[PDB]
């Protein structure tokens, strides 16, 4: 399981993460599922902060790091002749 | 007659229609009160039989209860969905883009078999969206519209195609049920049987028997007379059960070693373990129905069964012998036949209940399978059914249909007939039914069992055509997803009342009559011969002794849209498709004339579309406003309606709400009470009633184009209001943080004179194309500066300001006031998107006029691009100095057969001046059936035709010779319904009559400022270094091939060269010529293009050496 | 609507003078298995005795 | 395949003609200098304006 | 059937030995971009992965 | 072969490319699938966007940014490794893989 982990740590993102970031964000995620089926509600910013003991500041410099990339190619339009490539200034 | 607030329309119809229109929006609202199980579907459910009514989520939790483990020691079950109030309504839904929705709850129930207990509780289950008033869906502040569908019954199909190649009848079969494995039984070229099943390509019938559990004799026996069956018998060259069960495993699946005994439970569970093999309540009623097998007695356990499949094999075979009806053994005896996969008889419409339960079925599947999953890795004695349950992938199954799926669109409100025609849409297209090029061209075509159902007429005109139907004015959804149809039953020849609502398939059983029979009075006919539609679709007379169902009233077969077209009969079906299509597509106007001429759905029909706010409860007017009325009831209670004034549609149009009534006014319930966007005094009204002739007038006019008086620009007779939606949001970025604020680099004050002290505009300033709508600075950090500019900087002493500048400037070609800004905080606590700070929307409007170029376009399809805005003394006029408003062509009326036009021109000039049929001796001939209180009509008198039962030709004569003058001693109309025009231009008269009218005509939304466009440096693609697309942003327009064509053709080199380097990709070529040009010099020669450069690393990355050689 | 994109890398645009260069000196640098690569470094900068040819 | 089992877009694909086994349309480069519009019959033209 | 690519192989300098890739060629970064939309959001080229 | 591409194009010829060549062509084995440091947002070393290889990122400069001006180009400074030169030349090299 150790290997798993690591390996999925560091080969599961198109920009690496090393592997402590990627534990503080999995518990980030638990956190926000588990306060999901408890508050009712996806909860906020400052009340995760205060759960996982961070800054409400540091919570949203997490998310951040935690955003993957979406495709370049992924065809825009309904009718599929456009890819999202050709529509960035 | 029959709504209180109507306006006095008389109408010619001469039949008196039983039944009235339906609930135009039952097939939405309908459906979604079945999915919640409202006491309102409770009791319509009991209203008609309904042995066990139950919600679609009572339906669906039925079908998952119980949840159970392997060891089956433990069971969950679910029960009771129950939905309390919503939780935002829905003005502030809209206003804040929350999705307006309510909340699920589902008293879960788990029990442990070896020890036995209970977890009761009431688990929360999820925010689940609910249907407006108005049938439409509101998402993240949008307003969405789940679209009906079709698809092909799940059920036994049965067709032979010939094999001319053989000169033989192959029958076939396929049992396709909503969900598990296919199975066909053919019967091959040779005298043989096909069976293959889940698609394993190939099998005798005896193997599957034999694996059923028959025997040789056993089939032999069942089989008596089955000549092909005994023969592929004795050539089925295998015996034994177990001896095939491992034929069928093996070619089950290909490699894996069979447990002979073990197998046979994949059998028994791919067709009858109910759990992964389920033609739905729908697939066993139809097989039921087709067999007659389980004639008598409530429909469940949707899996098959060994008598169906028995059955459906002989079905098959006396189908490839020729046959009339097969008797199952203690089945009904039922008809021997092919089936047609298009009739509405198998053609099912899965509504928007279907389709909602289908995605919370879709997603308590997943949710099954972390039950069971986490039913075991839990320690029991400790586990809760809120520690078993999760929610999160039903939530994203929802979330995930409502947005994002082809059968959930944006309601297309760009008026209240097009918010009411989306809705009411039929589309053969989406997930689960069949896809665009997959589908031949038979599907589009209109069967005829479509009548009454389907309408033939409306579809769009794109590549669609048929794959989007609309519903015909009258159908019904039949509870299992078919479109029923009403019909006046009738026996011994005497037309009763009993309205029955027959279904498809039944239709076809009966003979059926037409509206338009002379009835003689108490339902008896008066002829003895009447037209009827046979089974097929065929047409015939039969005496008045076998019609036993006629039809409710014409325009039965015609959907909302189309009975909006007056004289819709006299129309070719491509002029009339085109005007139904171009009927949604007006824009409301600013002043909402009602025509003089029209059907009787523009009331109803407006009324059904929501956009006109209705009376609740009859009561008082006591106070009014242009924004709210408040309406004392007749006990106490009062109510104030808001009124919507200018809200955004999705479409970029008004949808102001006037009044219409007054402080001391009665209003009845049911009554209109406030106008909408195209309605006048609650009626349709998408367009203006426009005096035209018919001559072609100066070329301007020139096939199709139109000329317009400038009547229409000064009076304000055509302009419409815009209202577009501008949105910039400031983020959080790594450098630091967005901000918006007047605070701005290298700028005039008179560009920041508009703003207010912070960043957003004033309400009511007017703009053009490069204001600074929101002020709105990021930083940059630092670059290298480049050194002249650090001397500029220098000699003018400025600072560095490294704040970048990303306001929000107005996009190009837009102006006008700005109605009003919504500002939004993450510092006033409103929830924001992840990284976002302050969301601000700037609503900008303005007025268009009308303006050559834009889209006019009759009713009856005729449309075209305004040509030229005459001056208004330049425009033919008649004798008494009136101009006339637009100018039609000739050319265009004949050839396109839609003499609808000069019809509806003729009536609408004698609705106008008024008539007086001279009942001075009797009544004249034509006027014989005329109704009563026409012989006489007001000026400027409205008007109506029904759709298939309206003015005849004669009639129109008529009324046309008596045409009471205006006000000299003038009949401008002559008999033939023309007038002597008089140039405006030159000045003499016209040598000939020419047609005048008043041809009711709207404005499409095609207007030139939304396709007007222009490029001579914009921005440019990323990945690739062309120019951007689409009018979005700047972007050119596509230089395809058949252009790269066209110009080598011609032998154009050079522009050609131009057109496809330094245009395009040049990259180094386009900074060169721009210089080039602005400087006077020559323009350089294009280098190499840069897709062939990028096209070349391309295939060197591919491991093939390309090499450009010189020489 | 429009969204723009940065690959993260500035562009300095000044002219490409083929004349006025800093100096450089050539290394040529041996991999193991008989491969002689080159390198322009800098006139006055310690030659590095290894390196990822 | 990645997200929403859409299959990754490989080299193969990334050739820019690439006709498959049927025929179709290049669409090509959108050159600059451009611009549309709807028309209107202009009668009072000569034959090249 | 066969001399058809054996004659190919021949005739020409070059030798069936390239058919086995021994070292795989990475196209040239800016042809596989990874660019982010404004707003920290990333978007690939999709051969990156 | 005129690989510089000015206007002279008598031939384009084709040729299944054997790895004496591909790795040729290369600039450097990229041996690391590291994208873009987290955090930085500047090409890892090694990596599939390794400005050692490919190239720099920003007009004339380093990865260590001991050189920023035209005055430095066709150098490469020791210590970060990179070819101090036009911001394009990571539009046209191309790295291997060593299997
Ligand atoms: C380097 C070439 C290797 C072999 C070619 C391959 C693999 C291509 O797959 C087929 C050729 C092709 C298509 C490439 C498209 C490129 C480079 C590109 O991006 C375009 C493009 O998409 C369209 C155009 C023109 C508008 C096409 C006009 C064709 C006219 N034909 C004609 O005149 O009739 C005789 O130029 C391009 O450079
Ligand atoms: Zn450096």
């Amino acid at each position: 399981r150790q290997a798993i982990t690591r390996a999925m740590a560091d080969q599961a993102r198109t920009i690496r993460i090393p592997v402590h970031m990627v534990e503080v964000i999995n518990k980030l995620g638990r956190i926000q599922r588990e306060l999901l089926q408890d508050l009712g509600r996806e909860p906020t910013p400052e009340e995760l902060a205060k759960e996982m003991d961070i800054t409400p500041e540091k919570v949203l410099e997490i998310q951040q790091y935690a955003r993957e990339p979406i495709s370049l190619d992924q065809t825009i339009g309904d009718e599929g002749d456009s890819q999202l490539g050709d529509f960035i200034e | 007659n029959s709504v209180p607030g109507a306006p006095n329309r008389v109408s010619f119809a001469k039949l008196r229609e039983p039944l009235e229109v339906p609930g135009l929006l039952d097939v939405q609202t309908d459906s979604f009160e079945w999915l919640i199980g409202s006491p309102r579907w409770r009791e319509s459910a009991a209203e008609r039989g309904d042995v066990n009514p139950v919600g679609g989520l009572e339906e669906v939790l039925y079908e998952l209860s119980p949840i159970e483990d392997f060891s089956g020691s433990m069971s969950l079950s679910f029960s009771d969905p129950r939905f309390d109030d919503v939780k935002a309504p829905v003005d502030e839904c809209k206003d804040k883009d929350m999705t307006y929705a309510a909340p699920l709850f589902v008293t879960a129930e788990f029990i442990n078999n070896n020890t036995g207990e209970i977890k009761s509780q009431t688990v929360f289950m999820g925010d689940f969206p609910m249907m407006t008033e108005k049938g439409t869906f509101i998402i993240n502040g949008t307003e969405r519209v789940v679209v009906s569908q079709l698809v092909r019954s799940p059920g036994v199909y049965f067709d032979e195609t010939i094999d001319k190649s053989t000169d033989k009848t192959l029958h076939s079969v396929k049992v396709i049920p909503s969900r598990g494995a296919w199975l066909e039984f053919d019967v091959d070229k040779r005298d043989t049987v096909g069976v293959r099943i889940d698609r394993k390509r190939r099998q005798p019938v005896t193997v599957l028997l034999k694996a059923l559990g028959w025997t040789s004799e056993q089939i032999v026996e069942r089989f008596g007379f089955s000549e092909i069956m005994r023969s592929t018998l004795e050539k089925d060259n295998t015996v034994g059960t177990d001896e095939a069960l491992l034929d069928i495993y093996r070619k089950l699946r290909p490699g894996e070693p069979p447990t002979k005994e073990s197998a046979q439970t994949l059998l028994e569970n791919l067709f009858f373990k109910e759990k992964r093999y389920d033609l739905a309540r729908v697939g066993r009623y139809k097989v039921n129905k087709k067999l007659g097998l389980h004639v008598g007695e409530p429909i469940t356990s949707s899996t098959l069964t060994e008598e169906d499949v028995v059955a459906t094999i002989e079905y098959l075979v006396r189908l490839h012998e020729g046959q009339t009806t097969m008797t199952v053994p203690g089945g009904v005896e039922v008809p021997v036949e092919t089936d047609d996969i298009d009739h509405f008889g198998n053609r099912r419409l899965r509504t928007v209940g279907e389709l909602i339960q289908n995605q919370i079925r879709v997603g308590m599947s997943r949710m099954e399978r972390v039950v069971r999953e986490r039913m075991t890795t839990q320690d029991v004695e400790a586990i809760t059914p809120q520690t078993l349950i999760n929610i999160r992938p039903v939530v994203a199954a929802i979330k995930e249909f409502f947005g994002t799926s082809q059968l959930s669109q944006f309601m297309d409100q760009n008026n209240p007939l097009s918010g009411l025609t989306h809705k009411r849409r039929l589309s053969a297209l989406g997930p689960g039914g069949l896809s665009r090029e997959r589908a031949g061209l038979e599907v589009r075509d209109v069967h005829p069992s479509h009548y009454g159902r389907m309408c033939p007429i409306e579809t769009p005109e794109g590549p669609n055509i048929g794959l989007i139907g609309s519903l015909s004015v009258y159908a019904r959804v039949n509870p299992f997803g078919f479109i029923e149809t009403p019909y006046r039953k009738v026996v011994d020849g005497v037309v009763s009342d009993e309205i029955v609502y027959l279904t498809a398939d039944e239709e076809d059983r009966h003979v059926v009559a037409q509206a338009n029979s002379p009835i003689d009075a108490d339902g008896r006919f008066v002829e003895p011969r009447v037209l009827v539609r046979r089974k097929a679709g065929e047409v015939e007379y039969v005496p008045s002794s076998e019609v036993d169902y006629m039809d409710v009233s014409p325009r039965q077969m015609v959907s909302v849209a189309t009975a909006m077209i007056p004289f819709l009969e006299h129309d070719d079906a491509n002029r009339a498709l085109m005007g139904a299509n171009m009927q949604r597509q007006a824009v409301p106007l600013v002043r909402s004339e009602a025509p003089l001429v029209g059907t009787g759905m523009e009331l109803r029909a407006a009324i059904d579309a929501g956009d006109v706010v209705v009376a609740e409860e009859s009561g008082v007017i006591e106070e009014v406003s242009a924004d709210y009325i408040t309406v004392m009831h007749d006990n106490g209670t009062r109510r104030t309606y808001r009124m919507r004034k200018f809200a955004r549609s999705n479409h970029g149009t008004c949808a102001n709400q006037c009044p219409i009534v007054d402080a001391g006014d009665r209003v009845e319930a049911g009554q209109v009470i406030a106008d909408g966007p195209c309605t006048d005094d609650g009626e349709m009204a998408l367009g203006k009633n426009l005096l035209v002739a018919i001559m072609p007038w100066e070329g301007h006019n020139y096939e199709d184009a139109i000329i317009l008086s400038n009547r229409l620009v000064e009076e304000d007779v055509l302009t419409s209001i815009h209202i577009e939606e501008h949105e910039i949001d400031a983020r959080d970025t790594k450098l630091g943080a967005e901000e918006i604020t007047r605070d701005i680099p290298n700028i005039s004050d008179e560009v920041l004179a508009d703003l207010d002290e912070r960043g957003i505009v004033r309400i009511g300033a007017e703009v053009r194309d490069g204001d600074i709508l929101v002020g709105k600075v990021t930083p940059k950090g630092e670059t290298e500066l480049t050194p002249e500019e650090r001397l500029l900087r220098a000699i003018f002493g400025e600072k560095a300001r490294e704040v970048r500048d990303t306001s929000l400037k107005v996009p190009h070609g837009e102006s006008g006031k700005v109605i009003g800004i919504r500002v939004f905080s993450r510092e006033d606590e409103d929830e924001l998107p992840a990284g976002v700070n302050e969301l601000v929307r700037v609503y900008v409007a303005q007025k268009r006029k009308i303006s050559d170029g834009d889209k006019l376009a009759g009713r009856h399809g005729n449309k075209g691009v305004i040509g030229k805005i005459l001056p208004v003394e330049d425009m033919p006029f008649l004798a008494d100095g009136t101009p006339v408003d637009i100018i039609l062509n000739t050319h265009g009326v004949p050839r396109r057969m839609n003499i609808g036009q000069i019809l509806e021109t003729h009536l609408g000039w004698c609705a106008h001046s008024g008539w007086k049929v001279d009942a001075a001796k009797g009544v004249p001939d034509w006027a014989a059936r005329l109704p009563d209180e026409l012989l006489e009509a007001q000026p400027n008198a409205i008007v109506s035709t029904p759709v298939f039962d309206g003015a005849q030709e004669a009639e129109l004569q008529g009324l046309l010779s008596c045409t009471l003058p205006n006000r000299d001693g003038d009949v401008l109309v002559d008999a033939d319904g023309k007038a002597m025009l008089f140039d405006g231009r030159s000045g003499e008269p016209f040598p000939y009559p020419v047609t005048v009218g008043y041809m009711y005509i709207m404005k499409l939304h095609h207007l030139v400022d939304d396709k007007i466009h222009a490029r001579s440096t914009g921005p440019y693609s990323m990945i690739t270094q062309q120019p951007l697309g689409g009018k979005a942003q700047f972007g050119g327009q596509r230089f395809g091939e058949m252009e790269c064509w066209a110009m080598q053709a011609y032998g154009a080199a050079y522009t050609l060269q131009e057109l496809l380097t330094i245009k395009s990709d040049d990259t180094v070529g386009r900074v060169k010529v721009y210089e080039a040009i602005v400087k006077g010099e020559n323009i350089p020669e294009p280098g190499i293009p840069e897709s062939f450069k990028v096209l070349l690393k391309e295939l060197q990355s591919l491991c093939l050496n390309v090499e450009v050689l010189s020489s | 609507r429009v969204l723009r994109g940065s690959r993260l890398g500035a562009v300095s645009y000044e002219t490409d003078r083929n004349h006025d260069l800093a100096p450089r000196q050539i290394a040529r640098y041996r991999t193991d298995n008989g491969e002689e690569f080159e390198v322009p470094f800098a006139d006055d900068a310690e030659i590095p005795g290894t390196w990822l040819c | 395949t990645g997200p929403g089992n859409r299959p990754l877009k490989s080299l193969s694909d990334l050739l820019k003609g690439k006709q498959g086994r049927f025929r179709q349309n290049l669409l090509g480069k959108r050159v600059d200098y451009s611009g549309r519009s709807v028309i209107v019959v202009g009668p009072q033209l000569k034959l090249h304006q | 059937k066969r001399l058809k690519v054996v004659a190919a192989f021949q005739q020409s300098g070059n030798s069936p030995m390239g058919m086995v890739l021994d070292a795989v060629p990475v196209i040239p970064p800016e042809l596989r971009p990874m660019v982010q939309l404004d707003g920290g959001r990333f978007a690939t080229s999709d051969l990156n992965d | 072969g005129a690989m510089l591409d000015v206007n002279f194009f008598d031939e384009l010829r084709i040729g299944l490319a054997t790895a004496e060549d591909i790795r040729q062509w290369s600039y450097g084995e990229v041996k690391k699938p590291e994208t873009i440091n987290y955090r930085t947002l500047k090409p890892e070393k090694d990596g599939l966007f390794c400005e050692k290889i490919f190239g720099p990122t920003r007009d004339w400069e380093c990865y260590c940014g001991k050189y920023k001006r035209v005055r430095f180009k066709g150098i490469i400074c020791e210590r970060c490794g990179v070819e101090v030169t036009r911001a394009k030349v990571r539009r046209e090299r191309m790295g291997h893989i060593e299997l």
